[PDB]
RNA sequence: CACGCGGGUACGCUAGCCGC
RNA sequence: GGCUCUGUGGGUGCUUGGCCGCUGGCCAGACCUACUUCAAAGCCACCGGGGGUACCUACCGGUUGGGGAAGCCCUAGCGGC
């Protein structure tokens, strides 16, 4: 039938843009509610259908590489061959900054890929427009530096120093020093909230608002100094990873950890999560890494092994992932395919960036091009990898070519639509569900031989006589 | 400031625009139109005017038909240079160099300046082929067309041998032949560049008496000055 | 086969074009926190509209000496209104220039109980003296009336036909009487057969011609017909009703403003149970008026309030109040269905706006998109706690808040009395009568 | 062809012509011989350096002639054949080194 | 400038036809990317602040050419399901906001009328013509287009009404009045071919009011006589021509134009023995005009233009050829 | 409620068709005044429908003379007959908006099916023509031959000199 | 961030990127810039010493 | 109800018969 | 010939290699995703002074409903304390 592709389109749109199964129209009883729900389900079907139809208007294409012959394989490609075959607009982007005298470097892109910041551990913080090559600010900072990270814009960046943390403006003028956050070793900026979440050495996590300036919630992870930290951006929750071997999922609404997935027998060394929120990859001090389907909280496949304790890991906008271990990094392609219900181990890595004697401090992805930054002890090395990068951004959410007026309107709009910190859970689309206990109590207000033995044992330690206990004792006499 | 130095190296070797102000300025740099309209001038009308000029050029001389096929075509309306690979860029450099050697003879005419205005405003010859473009405009080094080309040239794309035009870009006056021959008798690089350019043109059989007289005069005064430098009296040093 | 993603800045600006391109991908992977950002934009919408609720627009000139006891608009025109005060002066205002009145006259000796515009240009005033017909718009100003009636008893209200030149006056002798202008003199009196008490208000049905609704002080409404000049139906409620008004969009729905502090929407074909019961007031309601778009209601009360209502809500969409307003006596929309008019008892004709946070005039398209987006967003998320409390929270004056807390205590007490009477009486083996059923005491023909 | 000339013109007008633009862009015998080379045999799959010069996923054993061909291909891949591998009196004087004598 | 938003609406309207062309094997995905990119650039240029009717016309030409190429590819691949409906709808949308953004450009109005008359929207064509006449009343070409296409349809009353409003408006140049007389006598000709109108008095009436209209001149009457003298195969044509020449005699007694129409008066239905007798008659009238008291230079320039027409006609006698050459040479 | 409104200008007169009319009750409000002021919120109210230039400066002089005297001219009657829908007010009328009350009366006595509204008497058509006269240089510019300043200059000189009879007895220069 | 409009400011009353309430009106920064102290750690060292001195004065 | 390409009755045209 | 500036290399501390998944290999690299029996011991972990504590948080002591590890018993069990 020629309507086969019609049913295929409708099924695919209902899968992708459905965001929910469907309203069951047949089971409603009131006539007006039946009519308005038929109307609503029709409007939503038309909405998802026209959204899938409008997904054709995307301009760019996702990068890729495939092996031609049977013998040559994908990880045996060299940067020279790539930069000879690829366009010059990214052959410019592939570069290497050499910095040797100021400790190992950690790099961190802003969330629009425009500006980056690199922190050499012994005090050297630099922020630059690496695409254009101009640097915004550079400073020697004196003492050591734990971790640098951009804020919402490329305007303010927060540096995690030896004792306090300091947030700075675009010229590197020091705006102010947060001293409530002592000995900060890991930082993550929840960007749809405005939250700076800092894990100290002491195991005390602190959530500070950046818009208002009051710390929202202090939590004390009672067990162990934290070894790793990242942000699940579909939930904005904090996957931190302790030392006894477990990764714990936290959020600022509870002193107890929300969940605790168990992991490698050593301390977990690095974590990363999908921006879809689907899967988390974690690598331990024991030589394995493993993934997890987060929405069901189980392991997906068997453990992969990396031939050293992995120093860092970070996964791209699309399904690629980069684990930087020892002195050279590797990139895997198909860890967690979204469509498959049962995942599969991949034979070989997608491609590797080789080792010439540089210990890798931290890998990151430039969030919107097909490149990837390594920060190693010899400096910064931005290499290119084709398959990565979300090909089609969204100029309402994040714009890699943002004008001044557009950045100002974006800052004030996100400030108006900041999310209150109480709206954080394991399912971020919940606001509107039934408070079941409240509803049953409201309906109550509108409408108005083994267990009794342990019940009497519980009530014989009060020792209230309790006419319900009296009736229960008479019943137990009757039995 | 080692980081700043390496970054400035990257910023000078960079080729594409990456923020809107740099795009607007690099599109505003023009020959014929003033920058005030060159900002707001889109590619259709540019191709219309300069294709009219190139049509007049084809009715002048015969051998402009391959460039009618490949450089002034309705697809070259749209094609962007910085999105093609290195070998496509190299083949494009060869075609541009052939057209420049061909148009070097009739550069004093408004048709040829319209054609070069197309090449600059679309393929960015003044940023990617500064060596051959600057050598081709070199023999006409008195005319206001050369003054404007000196204006629109970006300072860091000028190669080393032609890096003596910095005071003239600072004060937009056409450099005199004394300056050219003096830089010729000091640096062998400029002299070898001019001679390489003219020998390339004469192999391609697109030479003309203006270029030949220029090259002969510059190398003659250059050899005079270079021998006047080389004379040193000590037998070993003069040998 | 190597190929990476190549993004020039032409995707942000075409060269030579100032237009700011913005490619969009609708992937839910790329736009997170959907429901949460929607709730937050809804909360911002509520806070914005409770900031910008500034409903009071103006006051029609210097007002009257005594209180404004009757008023009526020109259903043919758009900016012609007249108000009859208590000392017996009537004034005709044009709404474009609210500085000084267009035409005033000391009409009667007692209060001006009824008033209306004709269909040509003239107007009618009703007092206990009788009724009179003036022509306010003439190239000479004529203060003398051009027709006068006294016979028929103490007239109480007026209502004019939609198309023809007929109008009905509700008298006090238990009858209404119908005049047809330009060929009648004393008019035909229609009445219930054995009927005594005063018929307070009267109103022609506008959408269906020749159906007259009217309320008498026997706590009863009565429907007439005019093609067959005879009364038709009579229902007795539990309390007296101060006004009846028909619906200008549905032909059969009427609203009675009743001294029960309530506003009832009745169906004229089935008077057995009330269609809807709005209960939001503290004192008696002295006026109700359907919207000319037939979906909102104004009710001006005997206390210092004006309540705006939705047609199927049954509770206060909004409330207006002002220290300078001493009581409220006559409220009516304008034919824009956007500005309401309130004749007070302080002698003022105040002009408020409905939709008290929706500015007028032509809106730019992104602005009207933001407004409609906020409104649809609130229509979805209007029941969560924070949004609910800020959308319901309204400053009421001290006397009204105190008396409405006492009213809630009294109504809860009466409900508990009736509840205990049910539980401990023999009425337990019955179904609870609905209150829409309990509104009508009896119906008779 | 099954395509009209006017149809091809409408093609070049409506849709673009990038393919044809790219097209217009991109417009001794061996004297001596050996016998040990024929006699030799080497295991490409065995030796780990020689693993990278085979053709298919079947080539393990190879005689010395085809082995020499594979090494020549691999040398040419690592370093291309330079263009000088493929009289005038003044040029003869320049290329003579008897002239530059101090 | 919310032109990103407005272009988003128009591209989201254009998307499903492209989905149809992708599910069919008519265009492949690379071509569809080229198409959507070109359409995005066109829509941004169209809705940009600084726009031009040439820009609207080039977008119209591109969309119409895409429709034609799609038709060619469909007929080559033997499909029948894909129609031109969406394409004509979006072309009409482009033209509607085109004439909204630039109402005063008769180039764009004429292109829009040409598009309507091409794709067969006659009622739409009359509506477009009415709006364009309301925006440009003084356009003799537009008035002639309306009247002539209405008479081609057969609406003589509507073609009348168009022409009457036109000559009520455009009173400065007589071009529209000539065109109305031309159409009226063409209607008389169509009736004679079908076989009051037996009189045929409407061109005489047009002449009698043209005499008092403020374009009224000798050369104007000359143009009137020219358009009256075309297609003399009629019934009362001699009556009309005689009334014109008598009116010109009564008004301009010695104008060289009046002498020219007295020269060419008896040559109405000549092409054959009837030709040379009227030729000799007009030759006698011509010699009398050349010897009479009249502006001989202007009259002879009119006559040599007329004889340039005559010599442009072929199949004549060599003797009369040589005597016309002599009489033209003696001027 | 307005449908079409005339507007006599120096180069010629044009009639606009109103779409999404302004509110007559809240006419004295800052929001509606700001909307009248700006151009991006007045072009939604007014859409151009018909234009008529003068044929010659003598005809424009005749226009000013007749219009200021109050009598409509014959070609204005012609243009209104072309643009307005033909009707007599037996069941459906057309509301026009003009400035002069005498011109309103004369157009009403010419066409029975057109009820005119005078800018002297109705504030809504007053504010509407006021906005149009304010933004008049942009609404016509798509078909405005030249500019309006020189036409106003010459037309004012022609009208005032015709009223004065000046060149008959000025020779001192 | 641009100068906040009327409604935008009424919604973001408590918002300012520069001065928090935990920055003490930048008294640290005003004093450091006034007296040329190079080490903000040295400022806070002086500060906690002066704080201990004041609490000893309090107990006395 | 009709709307694409061919041959006919017929063109400075497209109204009508059957196919592709 | 002189001043000034700029760049490159060596030195400014005692001479044992470049790389790696290092008892072996590689500098042309090669192989690539396997293997698995049982989560973890506790403590500590720097914010300037005086001051309020409604809210949240930490700690302590409780309270309703479930929950049953472990301990004890024997009429032996769907057990009993």
């Amino acid at each position: 039938k020629a309507e086969l592709d019609r049913i295929r389109r409708y099924k695919q749109a209902q899968k992708k843009y459905g965001r929910g199964p469907r309203v069951d129209i047949k089971s409603v009883r009131d006539k007006k509610l039946r009519r308005t729900l038929t109307n609503l389900e029709n409007k939503y079907k038309t909405a998802a259908l026209k959204a899938k139809e409008a997904e054709i208007l995307l301009e760019n294409q996702t990068g890729f590489l495939e092996p031609e012959g049977e013998l040559e394989r994908t990880y045996k490609v060299r940067q020279d061959e790539i930069v000879k075959e690829v366009a010059v607009e990214v052959a410019q982007k592939k570069f290497e900054l050499k910095l040797t005298e100021l400790g190992p470097y950690t790099c961190e892109y802003s969330r629009n890929g425009r500006d980056l910041i690199l922190a050499g551990r012994k005090g050297h913080v630099a922020t630059m427009d690496w695409r254009e090559g101009k640097l915004g600010c550079e400073l020697q900072l004196g003492e050591t530096v734990r971790d640098a990270r951009f804020l919402h814009n490329n305007q303010f960046f927060a540096v995690a120093q030896k004792k306090y943390v300091y947030i700075y403006d675009h010229n590197g003028v020091e705006i102010h020093c947060l001293r409530k956050h002592v000995e900060v070793s890991h930082m993550e900026f929840l960007p749809y909230h405005f939250l700076l979440a800092t894990l100290s050495i002491s195991g005390q996590l602190k959530y500070q608002d950046t818009s208002t300036g009051q710390i929202v919630a202090e939590i004390a992870t009672k067990h162990g100094t934290p070894v790793s930290l990242t942000q699940n951006p579909y939930n904005a929750i904090l996957h931190i990873g302790q030392q006894n071997g477990t990764v714990t999922l936290w959020s600022p609404n509870s002193t107890d950890p929300l969940v605790k997935l168990l992991a490698h027998r050593g301390p977990v060394r690095s974590l990363a999560v999908d921006r879809e929120g689907r899967y988390m990859v974690s690598t331990g001090q024991d030589n394995k890494m493993c993934i997890w389907d987060i929405r069901n909280f189980k392991e997906a496949v068997n453990s992969y092994f990396t031939r050293a304790p992995a120093t860092s890991v970070a996964i791209s906008d699309t399904g690629l992932t980069a684990v930087g271990w020892g002195t050279h990094t590797t990139i895997w392609k198909g860890l967690f395919n979204k469509e498959r219900p049962v995942q599969v181990k991949v034979d070989s890595p997608y491609m590797t960036w080789g080792g010439q004697g540089q210990v890798v401090e931290r890998v990151r992805w430039c969030p919107f091009e097909d490149i990837l930054g390594i920060g190693h002890n010899e400096g910064f090395s931005s290499i290119i990898v084709p398959g990565a990068g979300e090909a089609n951004y969204d100029a309402l959410e994040v714009n890699p070519f943002e004008t001044k007026k557009q950045r100002q309107e974006g800052e004030v709009k996100a400030l108006l639509n900041k999310l209150q910190p109480e709206m954080i859970a394991l399912d971020p689309n919940f606001i509107g569900n039934l408070d079941l206990r409240s509803e049953k109590q409201r309906q109550a207000e509108r409408d108005l031989n083994t267990a009794l033995k342990k019940y009497l044992r519980k009530q014989r330690k009060k020792n209230i006589i309790d006419e319900k206990r009296l009736k229960a004792e008479e019943l137990y006499r009757q039995m | 400031s080692s980081l700043a130095q390496q970054l400035a190296q990257i910023a000078a070797n960079s080729r594409s625009s990456f923020n809107v102000k740099a795009l607007k300025a690099s599109h505003s740099k023009s020959l014929i139109w003033e920058p005030r309209v060159a900002v707001s001038q889109t590619f259709a009308e540019i191709y219309s005017q300069c294709y009219e000029g190139f049509k007049e050029l084809c009715h002048l001389d015969s051998r402009f038909v391959p460039f009618d096929a490949t450089l002034f075509s309705a697809q070259s309306q749209e094609v962007d240079r910085t999105q093609m690979t290195a070998e496509e860029n190299a083949a494009l450099d060869k075609r541009v160099d052939s057209f420049l050697h061909l148009v070097g003879s009739r550069l004093r005419l408004m048709p040829a300046i319209k054609a070069v205005e197309w090449l600059i405003r679309r393929f960015r010859i003044h940023e990617f082929n500064t060596g051959t473009l600057l050598a081709t405009f070199l023999p006409y080094h008195t005319i206001p067309a050369f003054v404007t080309l000196l204006s629109i040239l970006p300072v860091q794309r000028i190669p080393i041998e032609y890096r003596f035009l910095d005071p003239y870009i600072k004060s937009l006056t056409p450099p005199p032949r004394a300056a050219i021959v003096q830089q010729a008798t000091n640096r062998p690089d400029l002299l070898s560049a001019i001679s390489r350019y003219t020998l390339d043109s004469c192999r391609a059989k697109q030479e003309y008496p203006g270029l030949i007289s220029f090259w002969g005069g510059i190398m003659a005064e250059a050899v005079n000055g270079m021998i006047d430098k080389m004379r040193s009296g000590r037998r070993a040093i003069q040998l | 086969k190597i190929k990476a993603l190549t993004r020039s800045i032409t995707a942000q600006q075409a060269p030579g074009s100032d237009v700011q391109r913005a490619p969009r991908n609708l992937a839910p992977e790329l736009h997170p926190f959907e429901r949460a950002r929607e709730y937050q934009r809804a909360l911002n919408a509520v806070k914005l509209e409770r900031m910008f609720a500034k409903p009071f627009l103006g006051q029609l000139g210097n007002g009257h000496v005594q209180g404004v006891y009757s008023m009526c608009k020109d259903k043919n025109s758009l900016n012609c209104i007249a108000s009859g005060s208590g000392d017996g002066v009537v004034k005709v205002w044009d709404l474009t220039t609210r500085d000084e009145e267009t035409w005033r006259v000391a009409a009667h000796n007692n209060i001006v109980k009824g008033l209306t515009f004709t269909n040509d240009k003239k107007l009618l005033s009703c007092a206990t003296d009788g009724i009179k017909l003036w022509d306010p718009y003439a190239s000479p100003s004529n203060t003398t009336p051009i027709a006068t009636w006294q016979e028929g008893g103490p007239y109480t209200s007026l209502s004019f036909h939609r198309s023809a030149n007929t109008f009905a006056a509700s008298s006090g002798q238990g009858c209404i009487r119908i005049w047809d202008l330009e060929h009648s003199t004393a008019g035909q009196a229609i009445q219930w057969p054995s009927f005594v008490d005063t018929i307070t208000d009267v109103c022609f049905n506008q959408v269906e011609t020749s159906v007259i609704g009217s309320v008498a002080t026997d706590r009863s409404i009565i429907l007439f017909d005019l093609r067959t000049n005879m009364p038709v139906i009579k229902t007795v409620l539990h309390f007296a009703c101060n006004r009846i008004v028909f619906n200008p969009m549905e032909a059969m729905n009427l609203a009675v403003a009743s001294e029960d502090h309530n506003i009832y929407i009745f169906d004229a074909r089935n008077f057995d149970k009330a269609l809807n019961i709005q209960k939001g007031h503290v004192a008696a309601v002295m006026d109700v008026e359907f919207s000319p778009t037939g979906e909102e209601l104004v009710s001006g009360s005997y206390d210092r309030t004006i309540r705006l209502w939705r047609r199927d809500a049954g509770h206060s969409r909004d409330v207006y109040h002002t220290k300078r307003m001493q009581r409220v006596f006559r409220t009516m929309w304008t034919m824009d269905s956007k500005y309401i008019l309130t004749g007070s008892d302080d002698g003022n004709v105040r002009l408020w706006r409905a939709n008290a946070s929706e500015r007028s005039g032509v809106k730019a398209t992104r602005q009207r998109q933001a407004l409609e987006y906020n409104n649809a967003l609130l229509d979805r998320y209007g029941h969560l706690p924070e949004i609910r409390r800020i959308r319901r929270h309204r400053h009421l004056p001290k006397v009204v808040k105190k008396a409405t807390e006492i009213k809630r205590e009294e109504l809860a007490a009466i409900k508990r009395r009736e509840e205990n009477e049910r539980k401990h009486s023999n009425k337990k083996y019955e179904k609870r009568k609905s209150e829409r059923e309990k509104a009508v005491l009896v119906k008779q023909q | 062809a099954e395509k009209d000339a006017e149809e091809e013109e409408l093609e070049k007008f409506v849709l673009g012509a990038k393919e044809t633009f790219r097209e217009q862009l991109f417009r001794d015998a061996p004297a001596w011989e050996d016998s040990d080379d024929e006699r030799l045999t080497i295991s490409l799959a065995g030796a780990t350096r020689l693993r990278k010069l085979r053709i298919s996923e079947s080539e393990d054993l190879v005689s010395g002639i085809e082995y020499a061909r594979r090494l020549r291909q691999q040398y040419l891949r690592l370093y291309p054949q330079p263009d000088w591998a493929k009289p005038l009196p003044l040029d003869s004087f320049l290329r003579d080194a008897n002239s530059f004598k101090v | 400038a919310w032109v990103a938003d407005k272009a988003r609406f128009y591209l989201e309207r254009a998307a499903p036809e492209l989905r149809e062309w992708e599910e069919k094997e008519i265009f492949t995905k690379d071509e569809i990317r080229n198409l959507v990119a070109k359409r995005s650039d066109f829509e941004h240029l169209v809705l940009a602040p600084g726009t031009k009717p040439t820009d609207f016309l080039n977008y119209v030409n591109w969309e119409r050419s895409l429709d034609r190429l799609r038709a060619k590819r469909c007929a080559r691949l033997n499909i029948r399901s894909v129609t031109s409906h969406a394409s004509q709808a979006r072309t009409f949308g482009i033209f509607e906001r085109a004439v909204l953004k630039h109402p005063g450009s008769i180039e764009l109005w004429l292109a829009y009328l040409e598009f309507a008359a091409q794709v067969k929207a006659t009622k739409r064509w009359r509506r477009i013509m009415t709006r364009a006449l309301r925006l440009h009343p003084m356009n003799a070409s537009l008035w002639t287009l309306a009247g002539r296409r209405a008479a081609q349809n057969g609406d003589m009353q509507r073609a009348r009404a168009h022409f009457l409003r036109g000559c009520r408006f455009c009173t400065r140049e007589p071009t529209l009045w000539l065109e109305y007389a031309r159409c009226e006598m063409d209607w008389l000709a169509r009736m004679e071919a079908k076989k009051p109108a037996l009189s045929g008095a409407i061109p005489i009436a047009v002449f009698d009011v043209a005499r008092k209209q403020p374009f009224w001149g000798p050369a104007a009457a000359e143009k009137f006589f020219d358009v009256f003298a075309k297609f003399g195969h009629l019934s009362c044509h001699e009556r009309i021509i005689s009334h014109v020449v008598t009116t010109m005699q009564e008004l301009f007694p010695n104008h060289p134009c009046t002498w020219s129409v007295h020269i060419r008066q008896p040559l109405v239905g000549v092409d054959t023995p009837a030709f040379p007798k009227a030729l000799r008659e007009s030759l006698a009238r011509l010699k009398a005009a050349l010897q009479s008291t009249t502006d001989r230079k202007a009259l002879a320039t009119k006559m040599v233009a007329w004889m340039d027409g005559i010599l442009a006609i072929e199949k004549l006698d060599a003797a009369i050829r040589t005597v016309l050459e002599h009489t033209k040479r003696s001027l | 409620v307005v449908n079409f409104l005339l507007f006599e200008s120096a180069v010629g007169f044009s009639l606009f068709e109103v779409v999404h009319q302004a509110d007559t009750v809240g006419l004295e409000l800052p929001e509606v005044k700001d909307a009248m002021k700006t151009l991006d919120k007045f072009g939604k109210m007014v859409k151009l429908r018909s234009f008529n230039p003068w044929t010659s400066a003598a005809q424009g002089l005749e226009a000013i003379n007749l219009i200021s005297e109050g009598i409509m001219p014959e070609y204005l009657k012609s243009a209104l007959e072309m643009n307005l829908p033909q009707t007599s007010g037996k069941k459906s009328k057309v509301v026009l908006g003009v400035a002069d009350k005498k011109l309103a009366g004369e157009i009403t006595a010419a066409f029975p099916g057109v009820q005119c509204e005078a800018a002297d008497t109705s504030e809504v058509v007053a504010a509407l023509l006021r906005g149009i006269r304010t933004h008049a240089n942009k609404l016509h510019k798509s078909l405005q031959e030249g500019d309006i300043g020189r036409a106003q200059l010459g037309l004012g000189h022609a009208y005032s000199r015709a009223k004065v009879k000046f060149s008959v007895h000025k020779n001192d220069n | 961030v641009r100068k906040l409009k009327y409604h935008e400011q009424k919604l973001l009353k408590k918002h300012d990127f520069i001065n928090y309430k935990s920055d003490n009106n930048h008294r640290d920064h005003d004093v450091i810039r006034r007296y040329m102290i190079q080490k903000p750690e040295d400022y806070h060292k002086y500060n906690r010493l002066c704080g201990s001195l004041r609490q000893f004065a309090h107990r006395l």
